C-alpha cells in the first residue's frame, strides 16, 4: 500500500499576547504519530503512537528545537500576512501549513507536498514540480515574488524528496506492526419503522480502521445512487471508525434490498440484509 | 473572515444497550476559526468531566474535535451536544438518537 | 521529522 | 405579470477618509430607475429611467435628504461591524443592503424584502414574516438582539407593506409604456469547426429586452439536455441583451439539429438551424 | 421611494 | 476576507463585420470587493477613453461593471480585456473572439 508523512502546522494569533499558539501535528499514513503544542506547561514534541517511543530523548530535543524556530516563522509570517490583507487585529488570525511526502508501495517517492492557508483559505502552495509556486490571490503574490527571489522552493524540495522520505522509511520500519494493521468492519442492518408503509434500513459499519470504507445499498442488483442516506465517517474514539448508510424501503419488500461493505481490512466484501429473528 | 459552519455528530462508541456503560462521542468538524465551545449534556444539564481530542485540522483546512463522556444509556435519559462557534448566530444543539 | 521553513511569508 | 421594487444600497469604507462611498440604486421590475452616488460632484438622486422625470423637484429632494440620512447610518453601521469583527483597520470594508417589495399580477403585496451583507456574505435579514430576524454568525447576533430591542423590524414592516407598495403602484402607473416594452431577439446559427470530425453550432440571440430568454437545441424533436454550452445573458450596452447556446454535433449531420429561441418580445418562438452559403 | 434604516447595526 | 473571482466576457454590441464600426464590451461580473481594474486593449496596447457602467451589484451580493469602447474590427487587429482584482493572484486577460 502507499505511504505518507505530513506535518499539519497551525499558528493562531492571540490578541493581547505577542506570540501565537503553534501546533505541529505529525502523521504517518494519516495516523497521528508526533505532536507539538506551544500551549503546553512544558512545550516539546511528544509521541502519539507507541512505536514512536523507540526514539531517544535526543531525537525529541532536535524536533522541539525545530518547533521553537517555526513558532517564530509563523509569528513573523502572521504579522506580515496581517499587513497584506490590511487586518490590523486584536482579532485572532490563523495561518496553517501542510508539508510532507507521498510514497508508492515500493517506498519510492511519488509526490512532494507543501500548502499554506490563511484564515482557512488557500494562500500559497508549491506545485507538484517542487520548483514553482501558486498564489491564491493578490496578497499571496507578494509571498510568491518574495519566495521566487529567496529560492525557498529549493530548500523545501530538498526536504520533501530528501529528509521527509528518509525519515518516513525509518518510521514505517519502526511502526510496521501498528501501521500494516487493519481492523475489519463489523456490520449489521437495523430496522427503523415509519409512516406510509415504509422502513429505514440502516447499514452500520463499526470498529473499522482505516477510515476509508464504501457502503452500498442494492435493490435486486442495482445500486441506489440518490435514494441512500450516508453519515460522515466518524471516529468511535477507540482508534476505530463508524459509518452507516440508510435507505427508505416499502414494508415487507425488506429482503429485496442488500447492503455491501467494501473495506481493505475485510477478507472479502460484506454482503448483508435485514435479518428479522 | 472565513467562518465555516461546524458539523456535529452525536453517537455512542459501542452500540447502545440500556444500562450498559458506554461512551458518548460528539464529533465536531468542518469548522474554522479553531476556537470552539463544546458542551455535552444529560437531560439538558451540562455534563462535567468531558474529555476532548487535541487540535487537528483536515486536508480542506477545517478543524475537528472529538468530545466524549462516559455514559450509561437509559430509556428516559436524554443526551445532547451543544456547540457555540464564531460562524454561528446561535448554539447548535444536536441530540443523541440511538438509531444513528 | 519536521522541516523548518526558510523565508517568511 | 409580477412586479418588484428594490433599493440596492452599498457603503464602501474608504481608509483614512471618515465617510464611505454610499450608493443607492433603485429598481422597478429589475430595471434601474433611480440612483444616488456620494462620489458625485453634487450628490443627489437622479432619474435613471425616463418616466421618473414626471416627478417634481421635491420627490428628488425628499430622496436626496433620505440618502444623506442613510450615508450616516452606513458610516456608523460600518464602524460598529468593524468593531464586532475585530477589523479596526484602514482596509476597505463593504456593507450592502437590499430592501423592497414584490407584488402579484393584481399589484397586491406578496412579500416584504430586507437583506444585509457585510464583506459579501449575508450578515442579517428580516424574515418573510416582517417580524423576526435571521443572523448569519455570532457578530450578526449582536445586531439581531440590538434590533429586537429597537423594534426596528416594525418600521421596516411599515415601509415594505406601506410606502414601498404605494410607491411601486405610482412608478408602474407612470412607467407603464416603458415597463410593458419588449425588444425581440434577432437570432442566427454560426458554424465553428473542430477536431475529431465535429462542429460547434452557436445559436445566437441578439438585441433583446428583457434579459429573460430561453435557448434550446433540438435533435429531431428531442430537446438536448447536456451536449449544450450556455453563456450568461450579457448586456449589449445599448439597453438590450445577448445570449448564445452551442452544441458539439457530428459533421454533415448539421441540419439534424434545430435551435429554438423563447422570448416574450417574440410574435412566436424562433425556430432556426445552420444556413450554409 | 427609498427607506431610511432606523437603529444602526 | 470574501474575495470572489471575477467572470469576464468580451464581446461586440452588434455582430462583428470587418471594417464596420462597433462597440466592444467587457462584462465583468461575480466579483467582490467592488474595487476592480478593467483595461481594454487593442493589439495589447491599453485603449484610452474606455467607458464604464455605474456600480451595480446582484441578488448574490457580487458586483458587476460593463466596460466598453468604440472599435472597428479587422482581420489583423486583436482586442482583449485585462482585469486586476484583489481575489486574483495575477491579471486575467480575456481576448475577444468574434465567434463568441
Amino acid at each position: 500500500g502507499p505511504h505518507s508523512m505530513r506535518y499539519f502546522e497551525t499558528a493562531v494569533s492571540r490578541p493581547g499576547l505577542e506570540e501565537p499558539r503553534y501546533i505541529s501535528v505529525g502523521y504517518v499514513d494519516n495516523k497521528e504519530f508526533v505532536r507539538f503544542d506551544s500551549d503546553a506547561e512544558n512545550p516539546r514534541y511528544e509521541p502519539r503512537a507507541p512505536w514512536m517511543e523507540q526514539e531517544g530523548p535526543e531525537y525529541w530535543e532536535r524536533e522541539t528545537q525545530k518547533a521553537k524556530g517555526q513558532e517564530q516563522w509563523f509569528r513573523v509570517s502572521l504579522r506580515n500576512l496581517l499587513g497584506y490583507y490590511n487586518q490590523s487585529a486584536g482579532g485572532s488570525h490563523t495561518l496553517q501549513q501542510m508539508s510532507g511526502c507521498d510514497l508508492g508501495s515500493d517506498w519510492r517517492l511519488l509526490r512532494g507536498y507543501l500548502q499554506f492557508a490563511y484564515e482557512g483559505r488557500d494562500y500559497i502552495a508549491l506545485n507538484e514540480d517542487l520548483k514553482t509556486w501558486t498564489a491564491a490571490d493578490m496578497a499571496a503574490q507578494i509571498t510568491r515574488r518574495k519566495w521566487e527571489q529567496s529560492g525557498a522552493a529549493e530548500h523545501y524540495k530538498a526536504y520533501l524528496e530528501g529528509e521527509c522520505v528518509e525519515w518516513l522509511h525509518r518510521y514505517l520500519k519502526n511502526g510496521n506492526a501498528t501501521l500494516l494493521r487493519t481492523d475489519s468492519p463489523k456490520a449489521h442492518v437495523t430496522h427503523h419503522p415509519r409512516s406510509k408503509g415504509e422502513v429505514t434500513l440502516r447499514c452500520w459499519a463499526l470498529g473499522f480502521y482505516p477510515a476509508d470504507i464504501t457502503l452500498t445499498w442494492q435493490l435486486n442488483g442495482e445500486e441506489l445512487t440518490q435514494d441512500m442516506e450516508l453519515v460522515e465517517t466518524r471516529p468511535a474514539g477507540d482508534g476505530t471508525f463508524q459509518k452507516w448508510a440508510s435507505v427508505v424501503v416499502p414494508l415487507g419488500k425488506e429482503q429485496n434490498y442488500t447492503c455491501r461493505v467494501y473495506h481493505e481490512g475485510l477478507p472479502e466484501p460484506l454482503t448483508l440484509r435485514w435479518e428479522p429473528p | 473572515m472565513i467562518q465555516k459552519t461546524p458539523q456535529i455528530q452525536v453517537y455512542s462508541r459501542h452500540p447502545p444497550e440500556n444500562g450498559k456503560p458506554n461512551i458518548l462521542n460528539c464529533y465536531v468538524t468542518q469548522f474554522h476559526p479553531p476556537h470552539i465551545e463544546i458542551q455535552m449534556l444529560k437531560n439538558g444539564k451540562k455534563i462535567p468531566k468531558v474529555e476532548m481530542s487535541d487540535m487537528s485540522f483536515s486536508k480542506d483546512w477545517s478543524f475537528y474535535i472529538l468530545a466524549h463522556t462516559e455514559f450509561t444509556p437509559t430509556e428516559t435519559d436524554t443526551y445532547a451536544c451543544r456547540v457555540k462557534h464564531a460562524s454561528m448566530a446561535e448554539p447548535k444543539t444536536v441530540y443523541w438518537d440511538r438509531d444513528m | 521529522a519536521s522541516n523548518e521553513n526558510t523565508e517568511t511569508m
